[PDB]
C-alpha cells in the first residue's frame, strides 16, 4: 500500500482530516515552490506530500496561522511568498 | 472495456490499456509538452496530440507516476463499486483487475 | 481458489506403505532407527518423518530425493513473515483461517504491513500453484467401492 | 470403453502425462491431463471496440 | 545494440547487501520479457549439487557411545552439538580423509576456533559456537572429521570408519557438502519511464561458511558457461 | 473440424444455405474464386458451350453481425460433379462438414493468477499465425439533405483538408477500392454549406465575383472513427437522375 | 587444465549431426546428476526471442489492391493465399531489404519452389503449397520483401510504405522473425565405466528455416553467458 499509512492515521485525531493536511500540503507544494525533505534522502523516482509529514517537521492544527484581526488565513500566504522563490502563474 | 486478471498486478496498480490513456489523460498531457520539445505551444498542441500520435507514449507515462484512477462495474451494490488503482501501462484492449479485487 | 490451491498443497503430508510408528520428533531411538531404514527397503520416503536442523538447511536435503514432507511448512513459514515481521499471528493459514488472517493481521499490527503482506500470499499463492499441478481428470473422480453394493 | 481404447495407440497410460515445467525445466511433479480440446472463438460486437 | 533499447544496452546492475556471512539478499533489475526465471533458476539448481563443498562425516565423543545420550559438564545435549555441527562449514585443499582434533577443559566456552589449525585445513567459521563448558570437571575432547564431496550424501549410504571398523566411538552425520543452504527467487513489477512490463529478480541466498553468497553466484555462473561453450568446437 | 464428430456437422451445410448445391450433373471447365461456370452437355458432348449455368459465390459481404461470409471452391480442374454434390464451401465449413473453431494443444493446470475465474491463457505462437484472424466488416453510412440553401453535392472538392486525403479519393469524393485507410482519412466525399451568418464580409465579396462555388461550402466529410483502421473492400455506387449523372456515375 | 578429475578429465563429446536448413539434432554427454534438462531450458529459453531472424514483410499482387480481393484462375482468395506467405521461411546472407520476383501462369499447384532463385536468398521448404491455379489465364505475380528484425512485429505498428508512394495497391502482413518453432530435450539414464548417475541431454532443435541450428545454438550461447555474466562487477 501506501508508506506508513497507519502511522499517518495515527496522527491525526480524525480520518478524513488527514486527507485534508496532505490535500492543503500538496497545494502549496506546487504553488509556493518545494518542501522541507529534499539533500539527503528523500524520494527517488518522480513523486508527492506524504512523504513530508510522515516526518516531524510539519504542522497541522485547527488555526495554527491566521491573523489578529480578521480572519486571514491570508498573513499566511504573504509570507509564503514572500520566502519561496520558485513561482507559480 | 472487457476485464481480465492481473497476477502481476498488486491492489496497489491497475492494468489499464495504453491507446486509452491518449485520449482520456489528454489534459494532463498539454501541460506537460512545453516543457519537453514534443510540442511547442498549447493550440498547435491541440492537433497532434487529439489522435493516433506515438511521440505521446513516453510523455504521457511521465504523467501516470502518481496520479490513480477509479475502476467501477456497471452494477454497483455496495461502496467497493468504485476504487481507486495506480494505472499501468499495458498492452492490449482488456484491463487488469486485481484478483483478490 | 488459485491462490489458496497452490499453498495447501505445499503443505501436506503424504502417506503410503507404513508400518513401523514412525514418530522421530520428539523420542531419541527413533530418530536412528528411522534414520537408516530411509536407504533401506522398509521405511519409505514419503512418510512421516522429521529429523534434522533448521528450515533452510532441510530443503537442501529433500532437493536429493532423501526427504519429501517436513519441508514444505518450513519454506512457508519463513518466505512469509520474511517480509513482515511478527511470527507469532503469522502461522494460521489453512482453508478457513485465509479469511481469519487478514482480520487478525490487522488488528495486532496495522494497516501498512497488511498492505504488503497480501503482495507475498498473492506471488506464492500462484507460483506453486503450477509446480504441483492439480490438474483434473476423468479417473481422478475415483468411484466408491461401495457404490455398486449400495445401489 | 474409453480406458481401454487408450492402451491401443500413443502414447501415455490411463490419461494424465509427465510434462516438464516451461519456467524451471525440472520433472514435473506428478501427471497432468492433456491432449487436443476443440475450443472456438467469439465473434466480437460493436461494444467489444474501445 | 546501442541505438535500440535491448538488454545490452540496459546491463543487470547488481546492488548486494552481503551481511556477515550467513545471508545476503541479491537485487537485480530490471529485466526484459522472459528473463526474470531463466536467472533464478539457471543458478538455483547448480546451487544444491554441482557446487562443490566440505561438510561433516561423522564425529566422536570421549565416554560417548551414542549420538542421544549426554555428556557431563556441559550445558547442551550432545544431540543438538553435532546438529549444529552440520551448519559448521570448514574447506580443505587436497585430502581424502581430514580428522580435526581438539581438547579443552574448564571454564570456556569451547568453539569452532579451538580446533588445532592444520596446514591443509580452513575454520572459516572461528565464531561458530559449538558447547559451552561450566565447571564440575567439564571435559570434553572431541575429533570431527571433514570431507570433501559434492551435494548432498546422506549418514546411511556412505558412513566411513576411522574407528568404527573394530573399534567402536565413532557417530556418522548427515554431509551437507553443497554449501547453499536456500535459495528462493521471487519476481515483482518493476516502475520504469518506458514500458511497464519488466519482471524483478531477486534471491536471497543461505550458506553455510565455505563460500560467501557473493562468490557463490560468480561460481554458479562459470560452469554455466562452461557447458555452453561445449558446443563450440566439435569432435 | 473437431476432433469428435457426432454426425451432424455434414447436414447444417448441406441443408441450409451455407454450401452451395449443383443443379444438374456434368463436366467442370473452369474454376474460379468468384463464379464457377459448369459446362453441362445438354447436346453432343464436346468443349464447345451448351447449357452454360453460372454459379455467383458470396466472397466479401457485410452480415448482419459484421462478419464475412465466403465459399471458397473445391472442385479443381475436370471433374464430373453428381446432383447433390458440393462445389464450394462455407463461412467456416472445411468440405462438407461444419468447423467453427479449431484444434489446438490444451493442458489443464493452474498457471500463475492469470487463469483465476474464466481466463484463457495462449501462447505468443498464436498471433504470429492468422489462426484466429477473423474478418469484421463496419457499415459507415453517408447521406447529404437538402440544406437551408440548396441540395449538397458529393465530389473531391473539399476544403480544409490535407494531400494525402484527396489522395486515396477519386474526383468524386469517393475513395477508390482497396485504400490502405486509417484513423483520419476520408471514406466519403459529402460537403455542406454553411450560411449567411456563418459568412464573413470577406468571403462574401468574392462570392459573387469568382462565382457562387468558391467559398460557399464547408468541410463535412465522413472519416474513419478513432482507433480501428482498415482497408476499403466494398464502395456503394448511387446517383439520382433528378440531380443529373455528374463525374461520379 | 586437468586439475581434479570430475569435468576437466571427463569433457563433453558433441556429435552433431545437421540435415538441410531446419531439424539438427545434437549429442550432449556425459553429464552430471540433475544437469541434462538444466541446459535444455536455458537454451530453450534463449531460441524464442534472442534470436533475431527474417521474415515475409510486405506481399504485392497484379490485379490486386487489398487482402479481401479475388483472382481470376484460383479457388483460393487472396485472404488466404497471403496466410501460407506467412509462415513462407526466407534467409538472408546480409541485405536489409531485397525484393523477391514470382510468376506463374496456366494449371499447375504453384509452391514455394516457383521463386525465383536469389544469389543471397534461399528456399529450405520449396514443398509449401500456396494455391492452386487452373486455366483461362491464371497469372499470379508477387513481389515478397524481406527484411530483419527480433520477436513480434504486428502489422499496424511499423506499417511500410514500400509500393505506396504514388502508387497503390500492396498489403501489410505480420512478421514472425521467431526461427525456432519446436526444440525439445531427453535426459536418458547414462551409463559409465565411472558412476551410473549420468544424464544424457539429446536437444532436436528445428527452424523454420530463418537460421541455420549450427548458428541459432551459437548466438544463444554467446547471449545467455552474458547473462550470467553480469555477476561479477558489483556495485
Amino acid at each position: 500500500a501506501r508508506v506508513t499509512v497507519q502511522d499517518a492515521v495515527e496522527k491525526i485525531g480524525n480520518r478524513f482530516d488527514l486527507v485534508l493536511v496532505a490535500a492543503r500540503r500538496a497545494r502549496q507544494m506546487q504553488v509556493g515552490g518545494k518542501d522541507p525533505l529534499v539533500p539527503e534522502e528523500n524520494d527517488k523516482t518522480t513523486v508527492i506530500a506524504l512523504r513530508e509529514i510522515e516526518e516531524g517537521l510539519i504542522n497541522n492544527q485547527i488555526l495554527d496561522v491566521r491573523e489578529r484581526q480578521e480572519q486571514q488565513e491570508q498573513e499566511a500566504a504573504e509570507l509564503q511568498a514572500v520566502t519561496a522563490i520558485a513561482e507559480g502563474r | 472495456s472487457v476485464i481480465t486478471v492481473g497476477p502481476y498486478l498488486r491492489l496497489h496498480q491497475c492494468g489499464l490499456p495504453k491507446k486509452m490513456a491518449l485520449e482520456l489523460f489528454k489534459p494532463f498531457i498539454y501541460g506537460k509538452l512545453e516543457l519537453r520539445g514534443l510540442a511547442t505551444t498549447i493550440k498547435a498542441a491541440k492537433k497532434m496530440v487529439e489522435r493516433e500520435e506515438a511521440v505521446v507514449w513516453d510523455i504521457l507515462d511521465e504523467v501516470i507516476r502518481e496520479h490513480p484512477v477509479l475502476l467501477n462495474r456497471a452494477p454497483t451494490l455496495h461502496r467497493l463499486g468504485i476504487q481507486a488503482f495506480e494505472p499501468v501501462l499495458i498492452e492490449g484492449k482488456a484491463i487488469q483487475l486485481h484478483p483478490l479485487v | 481458489q488459485d491462490v489458496v490451491l497452490g499453498l495447501y498443497y505445499m503443505t501436506r503430508d503424504c502417506v503410503n506403505a507404513k508400518g513401523e510408528g514412525m514418530v522421530l520428533t520428539g523420542p531419541k531411538e527413533a530418530e536412528r532407527l528411522y534414520r537408516s531404514g530411509l536407504a533401506s527397503l522398509h521405511a519409505r520416503v514419503k512418510v512421516r518423518i522429521t529429523e534434522y536442523e533448521k528450515d533452510a538447511n532441510g530443503e537442501l536435503v529433500a532437493k536429493t530425493s532423501l526427504k519429501d514432507t517436513t519441508v514444505g511448512r518450513a519454506i512457508l513459514w519463513m518466505i512469509v513473515p520474511k517480509g513482515l515481521p511478527y511470527s507469532i499471528v503469522n502461522q494460521a493459514l489453512g482453508k478457513k483461517a485465509i479469511s481469519k488472517m487478514l482480520n487478525t493481521c490487522y488488528r495486532i499490527l496495522g494497516l501498512k504491513p497488511t498492505v504488503i503482506f497480501a503482495d507475498q500470499i498473492m506471488y506464492t499463492g500462484f507460483a506453486y500453484a503450477a509446480r504441483s499441478g492439480a490438474s483434473v481428470g476423468i479417473d481422478d473422480m475415483v468411484i466408491p467401492e461401495k457404490k455398486h453394493e449400495i445401489i | 470403453e474409453i480406458k481401454e481404447l487408450l492402451k491401443l495407440g500413443d502414447l501415455p497410460t490411463s490419461g494424465q502425462i509427465r510434462l516438464y515445467d516451461g519456467r524451471t525445466g525440472e520433472q514435473f511433479e506428478r501427471p497432468v491431463t492433456v491432449g487436443y480440446m476443440y475450443m472456438l472463438k467469439l465473434n466480437h460486437l460493436v461494444d467489444d471496440k474501445m | 545494440m546501442q541505438g535500440s533499447v535491448t538488454e545490452f544496452l540496459k546491463p543487470r546492475l547488481v546492488d548486494i547487501e552481503q551481511v556477515s556471512s550467513t545471508h545476503a539478499k541479491v537485487t537485480l533489475e530490471p529485466l526484459e520479457r522472459g528473463f526474470g526465471h531463466t536467472l533464478g533458476n539457471a543458478l538455483r539448481r547448480i546451487l544444491l549439487s554441482s557446487m562443490p563443498g566440505c561438510a561433516v562425516t561423522e564425529v566422536e565423543i570421549d565416554g560417548v557411545l551414542h549420538e542421544y545420550s549426554t555428556k557431563e559438564g556441559v550445558q547442551e545435549d550432545i544431540l543438538e552439538i553435532l546438529l549444529n555441527l552440520k551448519g559448521l562449514a570448514v574447506r580443505v585443499q587436497g585430502k581424502d580423509e581430514v580428522i580435526l582434533t581438539l581438547n579443552k577443559s574448564g571454564i570456556g566456552p569451547v568453539t569452532a576456533a579451538d580446533i588445532t589449525h592444520d596446514g591443509d585445513v580452513e575454520i572459516v567459521k572461528p565464531q561458530h559456537v559449538i558447547c559451552h563448558l561450566t565447571d564440575e570437571n567439564a571435559s570434553i575432547s572431541m575429533r570431527i572429521k571433514v570431507q570433501r564431496g559434492r551435494g548432498y550424501v546422506p549418514a546411511s549410504t556412505r558412513i566411513h570408519s576411522e574407528e568404527d571398523e573394530r573399534p567402536i566411538g565413532r557417530l556418522l552425520v548427515d554431509a551437507c557438502y553443497s554449501p547453499v543452504e536456500r535459495i528462493a527467487y521471487n519476481v515483482e513489477a518493476a516502475r520504469v519511464e518506458q514500458r511497464t512490463d519488466l519482471d524483478k529478480l531477486v534471491i536471497e541466498m543461505e550458506t553455510n561458511g565455505t563460500i560467501d553468497p557473493e562468490e557463490a553466484i560468480r561460481r554458479a555462473a562459470t560452469i554455466l558457461a562452461e557447458q555452453l561453450e561445449a558446443f563450440v568446437d566439435l569432435r | 473440424k473437431p476432433l469428435v464428430g457426432t454426425g451432424m456437422e455434414r447436414a447444417v451445410a448441406v441443408d441450409s444455405g451455407v454450401t452451395a448445391v449443383a443443379k444438374r450433373g456434368g463436366v467442370v471447365q473452369y474454376v474460379d474464386a468468384s463464379r464457377i461456370v459448369i459446362k453441362v452437355n445438354e447436346d453432343e458432348m464436346y468443349p464447345g458451350e451448351a447449357g452454360i449455368d453460372i454459379y455467383n459465390l458470396t466472397k466479401y459481404t457485410r452480415s448482419n453481425q459484421n462478419t464475412c461470409i465466403n465459399q471458397m471452391p473445391c472442385v479443381s480442374l475436370g471433374e464430373p460433379v453428381e446432383r447433390g454434390d458440393v462445389l464450394a464451401d462455407g463461412p467456416s465449413t472445411d468440405l462438407g462438414e461444419l468447423a467453427l473453431g479449431q484444434n489446438m494443444r490444451v493442458a489443464f493446470m493452474p498457471w500463475n493468477g492469470y487463469n483465476f475465474e474464466d481466463s484463457i491463457l495462449v501462447s505468443e505462437r498464436v498471433v504470429q499465425e492468422d489462426r484466429f484472424t477473423t474478418i469484421h466488416i463496419q457499415e459507415l453510412a453517408c447521406v447529404s439533405r437538402d440544406t437551408k440553401l440548396g441540395p449538397e453535392e458529393i465530389t473531391a472538392d473539399i476544403p480544409n483538408v490535407g494531400e494525402a486525403a484527396l489522395s486515396k479519393l477519386d474526383e468524386s469524393g469517393i475513395v477508390y477500392i482497396g485504400a490502405e485507410v486509417t484513423g483520419g482519412d476520408i471514406l466519403v466525399g459529402k460537403v455542406t454549406p454553411k450560411g449567411e451568418t456563418q459568412l464573413t464580409p470577406e468571403e462574401k465579396l468574392l462570392r459573387a465575383i469568382f462565382g457562387e462555388k468558391a467559398s460557399d461550402v464547408k468541410d463535412s466529410s465522413l472519416r474513419v472513427p478513432n482507433g480501428v483502421s482498415g482497408t476499403v473492400i466494398d464502395v456503394q455506387v448511387f446517383t439520382r437522375d433528378g440531380v443529373e449523372k455528374d463525374k461520379r456515375a
